[PDB]
Order: C-alpha cells, then structure tokens, then sequence
C-alpha cells in the first residue's frame, strides 16, 4: 500500500478511460497539465488491483460531489452569443474576454517565482516594455526585478515609468504570451559562479589553494568573485560572534578541538571568546594535553563544520551575507 | 587557388580533419578540411565558452565527442554545397 | 479462497469501470476537475 | 532448500512463460536487466518442485499487490497525444521528456562509482565538456573527480566553470549516452603498480629484493612508486605507534617472538615500547633465552603478520596511508 | 505414496504455469516490475 500521488490516480483514471476519451480530457486541461501527466505514465509504477480501487473510490467520492452535465464552455458561449448578440459581436467578445484571462494569468504566473531568473529574462527586452511589465506585476515582486538590473537600465526604465502615457491591453497580452514563450525552453542556467564556488569549497585545502591561484592568475576578479561567494573555512574570523555560538550549540568538542590544532592562532583566539568559561578552558587544556593532530583529520573535521555551517545556513539560522556588512 | 597537392599539402596546417567525399556522376574525390580552430570553436560555443582561453593542439586525436560534432557540420556543409 | 477473492476484486473493477466510462462519456469535465483537484492536492 | 535468489526466481518464471513472452518481459526492460538476466540461465543450476513451488507462490502473493491491466507507456501516450495536441506536438514533447529522462539517469548512474573510474574516463575527453559533465554531477562526486586530473587541465576546467556561459540540454543527454557507451566497454585496466606492489609484497626477501633491483636499474622511479605502493615489512618501522599497538592487540606472541629474530635491532627497540611493560619484558626475556630460529620460519611469521596488517587495513582499522603525512 | 505426492504437485504446478501464463497475457508488465524488483532485492 504505497501512497498515491494525485498524478497516479490522474493516470490510473486516465489510462482505463480510454484514448479519445483521454485527448478530450486533456482538450480542457491546461498545456503544462497535460505535461506533468504526460510525463508520469512513461515512468510510472504498475498499479495494484487494491491500489486501483482506492484511487477509484476516490474518484467516485469525488464525483458524487462533481456531477453538474456540462457542455464544453468556450463552444457553448460561441453558439449561444452568435445568435443572442451577433456573430462580431460574439467572436470581439470572445476575444476581449481571452485576452483578459490572458493577461491575468501571466500577470499572476510572473508574481510567482524567484525574482533574478525573471531579471535575466527581461534584461535583454526594450526598456519600455520592461518597464509596463514590471509596473503591471505585484508591487513587491516588481521591486524584486528592479533591484537587480544595472545602472542605466533600471534608471531610464524609471524614467519611462515617471513619464509613462497609457499602455494597450491586446499587444500587451500579446506580450505576456511571448514571454511565457520564451519561459517555455528546455534550458538549465548551470551557473557557473555559485557552483564554482561550492566546488572549490569542497576541495581540500592544497587543491582549492592552487585552483584560486590559477583563476588568479587567469583573471583576478573572478577569483575575488569566487571567494566572495565560498568563503572557505577560515571566514569563521569575519564570521559575527552570536553566530559563533549558535554553531558551538551544535558542533561536538572533540571535532572541534581536532580541527583547531591545524587553525590560525588568531582565528583559535577569536573562537575561543564565543563558548561558555568553563568549556573554553576545557577546550584550552584539551589544546594543551593533545600531541599533534594528523593533517587530513583535522581537515576532515574542519570539512564536517564548514558542512554544518552550510546547513545551518540553509536553515536561515546563519546570516553570512557576503561579510558583516555595515555596522549602524 | 590553384596550386599543386603537394603545394597545397604542405600548405596544410598539419594536424587537421580531413574528409573524403564522392560526387556523381564525376569520377573522383573532394578534400574538405577543417580546421583544428573551427572545430574548437563549435565546441565550445555548443558546450558552453566564451573563447577567451584557447588550447593548443599537442597531437592528440580528436575525441569522439569532437568527431561527432565535426559530422554535425559536415553534413551540414554537405547539404549547402549540394544545394 | 485467494483465487476468489481476486475474481470478484476483478468483477468489481470491471462494473465500476463501466460506470466511470459512461459518466465520463456523460460528462469528461469532471474527469478534467477531478484531475486537476488532484495536481492542486499534489502540492502540500 | 537452496536459498534462491532473484535472478533465480526471475529465471524460473522466464523460461516458463515462453519464448515471445520473455521477449516481450524484455520488451519493458533496461538492456542491462536483460545482460544480468541472460548472464544467469546459461549457468543456472536446475530447478527442484518445491524450489519452483515456492518461488511461484512468491510471485503470486507479489501479483496480488501487482494487478494493473497495463497497457505500453510509451506507446499509449504517444496514440493519446497526437490527437490530444497533434503529431508534431506529441513527438517533440515525447523527445524532451524521453533526453530529460536519459540526462537525469546519467547524473545519477554517474554519481555511484569509485571516483578514479570516472576520472580516468573522461580525462581524454574536452576540456571544456569535462567542465559540463562534472559541474552536473554530484558535488561531492564532482568534488573526487577534479581531485585526480592534472595541473593544468584542472585549472582549465575551472577557468571554463568559473567563465561558463551556459550549455545546450539535447547535446549534454548525447553526451551522456555517449560516454554511456564509452561505459559500454569489455575492458579490465588491472594497473601494473597496485598488483605488481601486491605481488612484490608476497614475494620471498631475496625474490622481492632482486626484483626491486631490477626495476630500480631499469626504470628507479617506477621501483619507488612500486616500493611506495607496497611499504614491505619493515615499513612497521615508520607505522604509527598507536596502530602498532592495535596490532599488538591481535598478534600472536611466539609469533612475534619467532619473526623478531630476524628483525632490525631499531626495529625491534621501536617496536617493544609500543606493547605492555610486562608484554615487552616477557618478549625480550624470550628473545634472550630462544636460540637461532630458521631464516623460513622467521620469513613466514613475518608474512603472517603483514597478510594480518592487510586485512586490519582493508578494515579501515590501519592507517597506511602513504606513510606519517604531515605532523600539525 | 511419494510418486502421488510427485504428481500432485507436477499437476499443481502445471495449473499455476496456466495461470501465471494468463496472467501475464493479460499484462507482461507485471512480470517486468516484479523480475525488477527482484533484481532491487538482490542486492541488499
């Protein structure tokens, strides 16, 4: 008895209704609709008789709730307006309404998602278009967009705004499905900056040291950039003192004493402010009494805080945005 | 240009991409070369590069990935020069 | 006794897809909405 | 009552089914299922009734929770689709769903194996395609394979990461299926340095040394790597005190007694301080007292211990790993 | 007493044969699921 998902039911209900009946299914569903059940059948699981009649069931509960004999909408209102109102008249309105749900849907698709990904899509669009875009979208997503296009783009794309006259509704529709469009590619970003960075973290120490000097060398900047991004271990010196707690909360003393033999003096001073009295002076002894520490150990242990950190950033609990910023 | 085969053989960039093709109803054979810089070239712009780091070449054969791409092209050039 | 049980499990499955054909030969918009509920529930 | 296993269940039930039958089993099954199954009949052993019984009723009591009256995926979806939004829409669609499927099973089927593999693999390959393929892979994973190249080429791939200005998915899910492939081949490396080192290892004293001489006239810097990857007996010398201590904990005491006979003096004064007071007393009284030993046995103890210092390190117990590294 | 025994079960195992035989008419895909879940077994 495996939990099924609404897409195996879907399919299950799908794949015994029949083949026309299926294609008029998916002529009133949406086209992203019909690719998420398209997509499941080719790799699903063979169904099980008791898991069929379940989903069945279920099928059946809901149509007692979902009985009404409708006619198909769009055909139905066609017919009846060519006769009630004329046949202009009808297919204008028609359209009009289209056109609003049109421009609705996209309006509230882009106020959806994350903000740079709509950034880099309409950096390379007209300034004006742009601009009517962005002013149309929600007000806080459409400040996600501008805080992140350049200088001059953001700044005449204002201006456009200030010195804005009316906009048409049918090209900007036009607009909408065009960019939605353009968000229909089979393409994956693979940025190259961020995962760089999380690659030469997860390096050891050796290897990640030659590779930031080579991209020195190549080109200094991006080797900023890429550091600025991954911070390495040692950020823990830069790293605010509440934050230092919270991960010693968490970290275990002995890893901790391990990875500190092979820190820097000052970075083992700065740590050993942030702990309670008596367990940095535990530490200290600890310090003290043990010999020396094999290098690989205490990198893997300086690896394994350097991984806790990051999920404990993931978590939201850490605040490492890119330095300690300014202080007010 | 017209010029002798082993003026232009020697002329040839060696190592290269060579490829033979057979054109009816004329009784021989086509050269077409490419290049070691074009085939970089698409590769890179197909895999993903700007261009600013080119590579030399030491000798190696090319890889298969590489022969691929190079048939890519060629069927294309093909397709122009029957046209 | 197992050999029956699945018999009349298969009989049963046999009637109620008869009945789900003909209600969505009646009316396949339904079957679109239930669908579709289906994907909404799929997300929480 | 042979414990039998799924190969052997899914052989009985094939050879049973028939011949079209198995075909099309085979029909909707990966070709290296169908390679693992094939590789099983040709040298199976032969059923036993109740054997057969039991597996059969397994696979009855597995039909029970599998009964679906399933019809092909792939083919059903593709009659479904060409008239739910045409042919063209469904072969387009049924092509991005089939590479995004061969593109995530390569990532994963990639992210699986013992690092060097996959290094050794794809080090011929572009730089640039090597960049793609280990930034998509796991990080981790990714992490052990650019730890293997050289200088250069893994500065150049990081430059290519670092500078990465985005890749085409249809070329990538080829270029998976091509070093799938590459994957695809009947070869056996069998390194000449770890087995010739092992061989080394099991040599005789004078086989082993004049063998090391010979390599070291012919080539002296293959003789090093080959004398670095086997470290022979006396390398306890350099072996960590604590895990000489843990071998202790296992060793056999004439046998230590017998193989010390033979062992450099500054080996064996490194090695009785390592043992118990009253241990190290009782061996050297009995080296004291024990007379000449044969120049066999004490090569045999010695063999003895160092095949028990193996398997303590395939363990993981030992800690071998090219010598002491680096003291912090 | 024993070769009953022996036919009993060939005669038992020759009706299941029919049966497994129908049903994986009725979908093969059963038979590939369950040859692949086999094979995930194997391996733990």
């Amino acid at each position: 008895m495996s939990n099924l998902s609404g897409t195996d039911k879907s399919v299950i209900l799908l794949m015994t209704i029949g083949e026309d009946r299926a294609a008029e299914v998916f002529k009133h569903l949406s086209t992203r609709e019909v690719q998420a059940l398209s997509t499941a059948m080719a790799n699903v699981r063979q169904i099980s008789n008791k898991q069929l009649t379940d989903v069945l069931s279920e099928f059946e509960q809901e149509a007692e709730q979902f009985a009404a004999l409708n006619i198909n909408a769009n055909e139905y209102l066609r017919s009846v307006l060519v006769k009630a109102l004329g046949e202009e008249r009808a297919s204008s309105l028609l359209e009009d309404i289209l056109e609003t749900r049109d421009t609705t849907s996209g309006i509230e698709t882009l106020n959806f998602m994350e903000p740079q990904s709509a950034a880099d899509l309409i950096r390379d669009e007209h300034p004006q278009i742009i601009a009517t875009i962005l002013v149309h979208l929600k007000r806080s997503q459409a400040a996600d967009i501008l805080a992140l296009f350049d200088e001059r783009l953001r700044h005449d794309v204002m201006l456009r705004i200030a010195t804005f006259g009316g906009v048409q509704l049918a090209e900007l529709t036009e607009v909408l499905n065009g960019l939605l469009d353009g968000q229909n590619l089979k393409r994956s970003k693979m940025g190259g900056v961020r995962t760089a960075a999380e690659i030469i973290n997860l390096m050891k120490t050796q290897q990640e040291e030659a590779v930031i000097t080579a991209v020195r060398e190549f080109d200094g900047e991006l080797a900023q950039k890429i550091i600025d991004e991954m911070f390495l271990f040692e950020n823990l010196v830069d790293v605010d003192d509440r934050s230092i707690q919270r991960l010693l909360q968490e970290v275990d003393s002995e890893s901790l004493l391990i990875a500190l033999k092979g820190a820097e003096p000052p970075l083992r001073e700065k740590f050993l402010r942030n702990m309670s009295q008596r367990a940095a002076d535990i530490l200290r002894d600890d310090l003290a009494n043990r010999g020396p520490v094999r290098l690989s150990q205490v990198e893997n242990e300086q690896k394994a805080i350097l991984l806790i950190v990051r999920r404990l950033a993931e978590t939201g609990e850490m605040v490492i945005g890119s330095g300690e910023d300014t202080y007010v | 240009r017209i010029q002798p085969y082993h003026e232009f053989a020697r002329n040839l960039p060696v190592p290269t991409n060579l490829n033979l093709i057979h054109l009816k109803p004329l009784r021989g054979t086509g050269l077409v070369v490419f290049s070691p810089s074009l085939v970089f070239i698409a590769v890179d712009n197909l895999f993903g590069g700007d261009g600013r780091f080119p590579t030399k070449v030491e000798g190696r054969e090319f890889t298969h990935t590489e022969q691929r791409v190079i048939n890519r092209m060629l069927k294309l050039a093909l397709e122009g020069y029957s046209d | 006794q197992l050999q029956q049980r699945r018999a009349n499990q298969r009989l049963g499955a046999e009637v109620m897809s008869q009945r789900i054909r003909e209600m969505s030969d009646n009316d396949p918009r339904v079957v679109a909405l239930v669908i579709r509920q289906w994907m909404s529930n799929d997300h929480e």
